[PDB]
């Protein structure tokens, strides 16, 4: 009864295939393959390079310098040994073409996603001390192409518009930004994945500052932000925090951690949260700081997440001459880019709403984190997530029920989500919950409360009949969902046994009452009842309470 | 056919032994250089440093590296034996040089060379052949660099 | 008892162990590897090409083609379907890079290299009709390929050398050539080594044919020869009579035969046969058909053996500009080439008496495959294999012995083995040997037994010590050859017990001996006179061979 073996298991050759990967990645856009592009590339101005076996001549082909190293120690070395090999010495090709006046930096963005590449293939082999180096070295790299992420908010009045309409230099740079927070974030994913007793190689003081600087750098203030490395940035606190909470061994971190990190991230977090998103001006250039508007200017995918459209993907592959060698780059004329459908504009708001979803999900981490209280457990998070969870469900009612966009349910369940984010800072969080900000919001908190309490009155739906009319006005976009759905991509969603379209028929409905703003969830509306209600703070008096309960009738 | 039942692990431990080593010197004999196995035998019948010999040698030795993979053994005897065949493929890649007078002996096959500097480094990646006071890995790697110093093929060994 | 087996049997990817030595594939004595060079490659007159997803645009890079041709079929096909797959592909590329009349052809002789490391590799899985449509291929590509081997033997008296001294469309097809013969023979040698079952699919009338054509198109008669192919040629005879030999069924493949195909080889092979070997004008252009003498302007090594000194190898290397993509050659001019030391001159000759010892071989080896008597079996070796021994005695008696030259000896050894081809086609093959015939050569190989029937005498040697002085006079070079073998390059040559220097104070003496033309061995003396003393034909007469026999004495 025992399942015979294989006698002649042919296990692939797990170099071989991530040479093989290495060789044939290509990322989406470009019409070349990486290496192709690398090989397409020379550098003169540094006439020689060698770091360890690694010549690179004056116009020699670097890709071709590349896969010399790459079948030169293919025969030699492990699989961890051939990645660390890789990942230092095109860590260092990547720091003499950065450190350099004369010198174009064209490949540095193929090598950053080659190396990314290189990272993400294995990580159960990809070891943790060259995640250290080459983490340090992308986060003192981003220290090098500074510029970049501190252009200044506005203009001058003679800022002159007047310009070659370059676009070669700022779409290097761009990527190598982008690219590299990619790689950053690549980097803790992978060493996430790295167990649960082997973080203290990695963590040192010097992660912390680097990323502080890089991460203020990042959401700035004073200067343009870019919404792409503010994804990555706040992803990468994400996997932080994640992984503090899934140790044994959390002290040591955060003994590590000065609270002055804390305190200076939250900030930037709170005013990233205080942003809204409008589909009619992300494309457009406008007021900072509200609109998170992903600038035309830099609009391509990335190496996670495809991000935009990738209007910049031939541009990548117009970036080189391709029957030629050179380090010049070929011409983009920055404004021959650019009125069909506004449904970039949709899925640009459904990334940035999955986006704030991610803000306050960190919140939510780092309280459970700070189940005692701190520096930063200290009531804030009344503040600015009662003004999102307020202005989210305000205007939600007066803007977007009947707006029929796709982006109306993750938008309303941003607010769902928050409610509970509100709810258990009340009730587990009570002790550092000052007297003072709750006055500062006294109005906003016990509103969005109500908004709950107010859809236990229960005289819209009662039946199935007029609440499908309801999802044919405002809910017709998920039922293309889930007749795209039931038609193609579901195992289970074919010759229904009358019991599972029931389940259908009470989920949908219950969805788009979710959409229209009355009829939320009971234990949500228990949560909000269990926080005003609550004799925990005086949040009302009895006789004001009854001003509220008039409000419904009760 | 023999060498193919030690995969199956039925096989036995003197009887494994004096199989490789007839197997060894089965192939030393036919190591030999022109002059001492001449057109005598019909797979050293071509001359020019190119005989049938050359490619079924280089097929038995990828079946015993093969089987020098399947077994497992850290024996004192088995590392000794396993020496001898790093030093039968530096003598078959010694003796079809062209054997001048004071220069170093070039070579007449690329193809050899490659095949015998492949083989010996797969053989010390496995951490193949060790034992104490032992010079013949020494020699073999002495002597294929002896053949490589300066010429065209240090490319080729490096 | 057992020993035990290996759980994780790491078996190397071998199609992995494959495209990485196809990757690293380089040649001896150009700079970049050859898929590299291929990189440097273009093609803008087939403005596209495709025949079975191998896409080539009219700027494209080549060799990226063919790395995208590989790596695609990497992930998809086992060894041999991998194999043949680029047989196909690459010749079906060198097929319509061949027939074009604007095209360079410059990378047919990398293809075909590259071809060649595909076929040698794996002969284990390499399949037969592969090798014999690659065959083919090679064959009716060579008389494509038709004019190289088909310069006139003289120029005109206004043949002038005026010319602007080009030497790379020469050195392109003198490639495309040499690589092409060296394919022939790696071919056959391929197809030796699969087993002695499984030749009639690779042979039929039209192997037969097309190598019968380029055969004679090699071994030419009004045309200048290239030494180069004449190895190859002949190296191929020297495979098949060698597996009709070694195969049970050498009756389809002798039915297949014409003797038309044997009689019209044997007589160029007489024909080489009757030419001479001289250090001082090997690499002097001089009189044809007598002196096989390795041209200046095709000089380098080639694909199995390195038969000259490869000059030519920087000239390959600068064959491309290396930092451009192109398809016409960089520039050679051709006198720039062209002291120090005939030790080249000296190689070559040995090189040239193994090539004769070759053609004596093959006549060996197809007297053993008739045994009986046929068209070809007709009397001609004794003719010619006479009059090769009797000059090779005669003028090595003159000329050699004391020209310390390393090559007396196999110089030698081409008496000592064409002796037996005169022996045994004497004893077992009388019946054809007309008597016309050996009246036709009655001197010569009288004389020819005579030369060895002098050295019965035995009043040279007869000791160990004046012998020892004459090899120091003759036969310093193989001092130098033993010594370094002693002192480096043997295992058995150190701590010699008084048993084993024994054998070499014989050896060497018994060689030097054979050097001096004075004491062979006993056993050819036997057989130098058990022909002439044999009654089977009246070579002498009693009252004539006493004549001789005053001649020594007796």
């Amino acid at each position: 009864n025992m399942v015979p073996l294989n006698p002649n298991r042919i296990i692939p050759d797990e170099t071989s295939l991530f040479l093989e990967s290495i060789l044939l990645h290509q990322i989406i856009g470009a019409d070349l393959s990486t290496i192709e592009i690398l090989n397409r590339l020379k550098l003169d101005y540094i006439t020689e390079f060698k770091f360890k076996n690694f010549v690179i001549a004056k116009g020699a082909p670097i890709g071709k310098s590349i896969v010399s190293l790459l079948l030169r120690c293919k025969k030699t070395l492990t699989l961890d040994r051939f990645i660390d090999t890789l990942l230092e010495d095109i860590a260092v090709l990547i720091k003499e073409i950065s450190v350099h006046p004369n010198e174009s930096k064209l490949a540095v963005p193929f090598l950053v996603a080659l190396m990314y590449q290189i990272v993400q293939f294995r990580p159960s082999a990809t070891h943790n001390l060259a995640l250290k180096d080459c983490f340090l070295f992308i986060c003192d790299l981003i220290r090098i192409y500074h510029h970049v992420l501190k252009v200044p908010i506005h203009e001058s009045n003679m800022n002159l518009h007047v310009e070659p309409q370059i676009f070669q230099y700022e779409l290097i740079d761009y990527l190598i930004i982008s690219y590299s927070f990619d790689l950053l974030e690549g980097i803790l994913r992978v060493l996430q994945s790295h167990p649960k007793q082997t973080y203290m190689e990695f963590f040192d003081e010097n992660i912390l500052k680097s990323f502080e600087f890089v991460y203020k750098l990042a959401l700035t203030i004073s200067y343009k932000p870019m919404v792409n490395v503010i994804f990555s940035a706040v992803e990468v606190v994400n996997i932080i925090t994640s992984i503090i909470l899934n140790m044994d061994n959390s002290s040591d971190l955060k003994s590590l951690i000065s609270g002055s990190w804390w305190r200076d991230c939250i900030t930037r977090l709170y005013a990233l949260l205080e942003k809204e998103i409008k589909s009619g001006d992300v494309y457009n250039e406008n007021v900072d700081t509200t609109t998170l508007h992903m600038s035309k200017y830099h609009d391509f995918f990335g190496l996670i997440r495809n991000i935009g459209d990738n209007e910049l993907g031939g541009l990548i592959s117009k970036l080189i001459y391709t029957d030629r060698l050179q380090s010049v780059p070929r011409v983009i004329s920055k404004e021959d880019i650019g009125f069909t459908a506004p449904i970039i504009g949709y899925k640009m708001e459904k990334w940035l709403l999955k986006l704030k979803d991610e803000v306050l999900n960190i919140f939510e981490n780092l309280l459970m984190i700070y189940g005692d209280d701190a520096t930063i457990v200290n009531g804030e998070m009344l503040i600015h997530s009662s003004k999102f969870l307020s202005r989210e469900q305000a205007l939600m009612i007066e803007r977007y029920v009947g707006q029929d966009s796709p982006n109306l349910d993750l938008r309303c369940h941003l607010i769902e989500h928050t409610l509970t984010i509100i709810y258990r800072l009340w009730k587990d969080h009570f002790k550092q919950l000052r007297e003072e900000q709750i006055k500062q919001v006294e109005s906003q908190l016990i509103m969005s409360l109500w908004r709950f309490l107010v859809c236990q009155t229960e005289t819209v739906t009662a039946n199935e009949r007029e609440m499908r009319d309801h999802r044919h006005l405002v809910d017709s976009l998920h039922d293309l969902t889930i007749k795209d759905q039931a038609s193609y991509y579901e195992d289970a969603f074919e010759d229904l046994p009358e019991y599972i379209e029931e389940e259908l028929k009470m989920q949908l409905n219950k969805r788009t009452g979710r959409i229209m703003q009355v009829k939320y969830d009971e234990k949500f509306q228990e949560m909000a009842r269990t926080i005003l209600e609550s004799k925990s703070f005086d949040l009302t008096t009895l006789e004001e309470a009854d001003s509220l309960y008039i409000s419904m009738g009760l | 056919q023999a060498l193919t039942e030690v995969l199956l692990g039925k096989t036995e431990l003197l009887k494994f032994y004096d199989t490789l080593k007839g197997l060894y010197i089965l192939l030393y004999w036919f190591t030999s250089e022109y002059s001492t196995f001449g057109n005598s035998i019909a797979f050293l019948d071509s001359s020019l440093g190119f005989t049938k010999f050359d490619f079924n040698f280089q097929r038995l030795i990828r079946i015993v590296l093969y089987v020098f993979d399947s077994c497992e053994l850290a024996a004192l005897e088995y590392a000794e034996i396993q020496l001898k065949y790093i030093s039968l493929v530096v003598d078959y890649v010694c003796n079809r040089t062209i054997s001048t007078a004071l220069d170093a002996p070039a070579l007449v096959c690329c193809e050899q060379l490659k095949f015998v500097l492949t083989t010996m480094h797969h053989f010390l990646d496995n951490k193949y052949g060790l034992l104490d006071n032992d010079p013949t890995m020494a020699k073999g790697i002495l002597r294929l660099y002896s053949l490589c110093i300066s010429n065209d093929f240090s490319k080729c060994f490096v």
